[PDB]
């Protein structure tokens, strides 16, 4: 449940599995790339928004950390708009209608991810 | 015999147009803005915008100003963010205004690019992640004033009550007024009390703005409202938008410029959706609902078309609804809005619409 | 019928017609700048029967249009005939050479 | 638990990728390179090429090369072309080479940006409209100069024989070769007979590219050559394509990049279509026809999956095809073509993919 390298790339690809809960953005794992790792050529962002997804594999809630890749164009795949515990900008972490990408070298919007922190 | 010919004007009246900002997400270096007749749906014109461009026209219906980030290899490069002003006629480009490097990068909220009442400063949400206001005088063609005060909130709320004064959202769950003078520079500020509990009923950040108060609504359906009839902010609420039958389908608002006020008439406009959960608050409307604000009650419900942005023009009684490519043209002059249009294909993702000022 | 592909003056266009782009066929749409130079071609008249020189002078300095794409191609050559070739950006001579639609200039008689 | 890290190689070995180049056109100044696995159609990754990008992948498989055009303020300010470098298992920028303002802006056949045999120079098409050829010199990361004698002409063919000659296609309805010295300038050039009429005969300019010589399919059917396995290029033509039964029913070429040639059987490869008339040329592929070259027969006929352009691979004996937005991969080892698979929704609007090179020294 916590290793999408291991699983069917199908179900990792998908705006309904699991840990993609509050992704607003081209998936990563789309686009060159996998869950955890950026598209070559394409920057980590240092900033994210964040959230907790529950895993109903396995019964448990984690924290979700929604890094971008930036500094290339749109990858335009897997496009997903998940909402779940998102909150507005008043609660800017929470937040995800705007760019993470905004504080890097390059702003230029790549995709996005969601990376496992913990429980 | 015939020549080509440049230097033309918008072939239809300022009072026919509205700006369908398109945001492009596929390929959003190439954001632009489309202007269209919302009398026949006539493609009138557009403008280019670069990464995520955000738009508003000025409020004496003269100029456009667009915000923008340019780099100088797109991808790499030194970043530039920009304000731009446009002729509304003309739609060339007049002036680069430089912006330091935080202008929000984001979807297009009405809130994140604003200016004053009267007319001569526009107001803007940085986010550093540290967000911030800036202030931009459009006369000196310069960046102003970093309202730091803000810290913590956002968005943009004017006060159509006052020539340079506007609120913005903050963490607390209140208000924060900021009062430009003449120079642009903040000339006083006030916090309202607690509006809203962020945690246990969050508020859409778009405002159903009145003259002198605005209302909002929240992810569960109820409303709350901040009256600036006078210096200091009264806030209240929450009334519910629901009946006991509403809730047994679990209706709640969902969208993004989702709301909207006819002023004459006190009617507010909220997109809607059944089987409301955690999650779906972005949901396209099922139906729109049409609620009186002195009653607090329902008074007419109409089918949504799925749209997810609107826009109200005072003076011809008129609601534009627009589900992320088209847009949908109400009479709103009588409770129940009448469908007189849609315009398809207006963009391929836009969250939203205005039309061009008109009220001076 | 001046929007659509199978008009007759428009018997070369590779692009977007500016009549579909707030412009005319003789007018850029706001903001847009005509080009200079053009590919050109030769259409038949359905109503006369008399063929003109038709002029695609493209307009400039916006981002695409993207209404109204054309691809017809009656009498157009490749670029060693460089005139009557319209796979290339008539703009690439324009201050700016961002493509945003093609007009359909009516120059008389061939 | 996790950390998203970057500094990746492209997942999938050299020789399993491809380039669709997707000019966007409905957003032009966000063109872009797609990389894909074509032997199971997995998108591996991506370049940025702002305005109308042209690409190539340097002959000795470890660069991207690719040519495109930035103005200061996209739609107003300084217009800068430029070849960049990019490295291939990385796709990082590494280099940007300026060129005068005059970069050809169109459509992506090949002949418009190509390199030497032996990889040291890029040559490339300018047109301000007046055309000239622009030599790049990778190595010195500089531009040369304009190869004027090339004025009137059209599109790079090099000569896969020589280390740094190429041909180019003029309006007399002849070639002209270019044999560059070690410094990128022109050290002699000759001109070959006419080949085709221009007025009554026009020739698509894709070539049929073999080692010492190129074949061309005219607007009507009709097949030339250009033999430069000798000290100037011999001319000849035409063939026809077309037996009694295909002219009756006025089979013509049509596309863009629409031949190719397999070296070592010479098979030739084209789009065709019934019903030819003027203004058909560009029209997508009802069929494709495999002809042999050395005897002047069609030796197989396949449905054309609406095909505009096309790309042959010698080394692993591949055909892709293209219609615009999907890739079709075709195993050419003997005289039918057979279908192995589709890639779907490659690009928004490509006519040009290209493999990644391996071997072919
Ligand atoms: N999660 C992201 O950073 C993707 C994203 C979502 N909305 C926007 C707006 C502008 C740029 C990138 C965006
Ligand atoms: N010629 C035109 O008006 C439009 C057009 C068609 N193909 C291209 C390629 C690049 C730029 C403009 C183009």
């Amino acid at each position: 449940s916590l290793n999408p390298d291991l699983a069917n790339e199908d179900e990792v690809n998908s705006c309904d599995y699991w840990r993609h809960c509050a992704v607003d953005g081209f998936l990563c794992s789309c686009c060159g790339g996998t869950t955890t790792t950026c598209p070559p050529g394409s920057t980590p962002s240092p900033i994210s928004w964040i959230g907790t997804c529950h895993n109903p594999h396995d019964g448990k809630d984690y924290l979700i950390s929604y890094h971008d890749c930036c500094g290339k164009t749109a990858c335009g795949r897997c496009q997903c708009n998940t909402q779940t515990r998102e909150r507005p900008g008043y609660e800017f972490f929470l937040h995800n209608d705007v760019n993470w990408c905004m504080a890097n070298e390059n702003s230029t919007f790549h995709c996005t991810t969601s990376v496992l922190v913990g429980l | 015999r015939e020549v080509l010919t440049g230097g033309h004007s918008v072939s239809a009246p300022q009072e026919n147009r509205i700006y369908v900002m398109d945001s492009v997400f596929m390929h959003l270096t190439e954001s632009r803005v489309h202007v269209y007749d919302y009398t026949n749906g006539k493609f009138l014109g557009m403008v280019p915008t670069a990464f995520n461009g955000h738009v508003q026209v000025s409020n004496d219906g003269k100029k456009i100003y667009t915000m923008t980030t340019y780099h100088e290899r797109i991808t790499r490069g030194k970043r530039s963010d920009v304000v731009e002003v446009w002729d509304a006629d003309k739609l060339t480009f007049e002036k680069e205004i430089s912006l330091p490097p935080k202008r929000v990068q984001g979807l297009n909220y009405d809130g994140l690019f604003r200016q004053t009442t009267d007319g001569k400063f526009i107001v803007l949400q940085n986010a550093s992640p540290a967000t911030s206001i800036g202030i931009v005088d459009v006369a000196k063609g310069d960046y102003v004033e970093d309202v730091t005060a803000a810290a913590g909130c956002w968005s943009v709320i004017p006060q159509p009550n006052r020539p340079r004064s506007f609120m913005t959202i903050c963490g607390d769950g209140g208000l924060l007024t900021i009062n430009l003078g003449e120079d642009g520079k903040v000339a006083s500020q006030s916090r309202s009390k607690q509006m809203f509990s962020v945690k246990d009923d969050p508020i859409f950040i778009a405002p159903a703005l009145d003259k002198d108060k605005a209302h909002f609504v929240s992810y569960y359906g109820n409303v709350y409202s901040a009256d600036f009839s006078g210096d200091e902010v009264k806030v209240d609420g929450p009334w519910s938008l629901l009946n006991d039958e509403d809730k047994a389908k679990n209706w709640v608002p969902g969208g993004y410029n989702l709301v909207g006020l006819h002023r004459a008439s006190g009617r507010m406009y909220v997109f809607m959706h059944p089987d409301g959960k955690e999650g779906t608050h972005k949901f396209p409307a099922a139906e729109i609902w049409v609620m009186d604000t002195k009653t607090k009650q329902r008074v007419a419900r109409i089918p949504g078309r799925d749209a997810l942005s609107m826009t109200i023009d005072q003076q011809r009684n008129l609601m534009l609804t627009l589900d992320g490519g088209n847009v949908n043209v109400y009479d709103i002059s009588q409770p129940e809005p009448k469908l007189l249009r849609t315009i398809e294909g207006a963009a391929e993702a836009s969250l939203q619409v205005q039309f061009h000022p008109v009220g001076g």
